[PDB]
Formats: structure tokens, C-alpha cells, sequence
């Protein structure tokens, strides 16, 4: 959903999970539309 | 397991899961055995999917 944005640190072990996972691709089309460079960054998109 | 599967749940862990040896089970082999890099991969691959 638009509102109910959650990622991942982009080129990482877990996105390599979440490929691999072909019944759980569905939410990686989302999973590629929002990124982040590093944990830090996540870690303080999601207190901000 | 047990605690999981005793009844009444009269028994249980302290800490609520503490561990301390925090080691994993593994299939023994022979030393130098040409199966180590297969099975490797094969626990490695049903761990992933």
C-alpha cells in the first residue's frame, strides 16, 4: 500500500532471501521501489 | 521441545530462553570425506528456501 511504506537495505543478504522467495515476490516489487544505502540510514528514516 | 510439549506448563526455561553454549546441531563426517561441500550446500540451500 501507498501509505504503508516498508524497505530494506538495498544489495544486502536479505534482499537475496526475498529474491530467492518466489511466493513472497509479490511483496518484492514493493521491496525494490523503496531502498536504502545503509542500515543508518533506514534505522533513522524510520525514527524520523 | 519439552518445555513446549510438557503439560500445564509446570516447567520452564529461566531467562525466558537463555542460552549459553549457543551452538547448532551438525551431520558429522569423516575427515577429508568428498561429501562435505555437497551436503554443505544442500543445508545451505533448504535453510534458504
Amino acid at each position: 500500500s501507498d501509505k504503508f511504506i516498508y524497505a530494506t537495505v538495498k544489495q544486502s543478504s536479505v534482499d537475496i532471501y526475498f529474491r530467492r522467495q518466489v511466493e513472497l515476490s509479490t511483496m518484492y516489487r514493493h521491496m525494490e521501489k523503496h531502498n536504502y544505502e545503509s542500515a543508518a540510514e533506514a534505522i533513522q528514516a524510520v525514527r524520523d | 521441545y519439552k518445555a513446549g510439549r510438557d503439560e500445564g506448563c509446570k516447567l520452564v526455561t529461566i531467562g525466558s530462553g537463555y542460552i549459553f553454549a549457543t551452538t547448532g546441531y551438525g551431520i558429522a563426517l569423516q575427515k577429508g570425506s568428498p561429501w562435505k561441500r555437497q551436503i554443505d550446500l544442500a543445508l545451505l540451500q533448504f535453510v534458504g528456501d
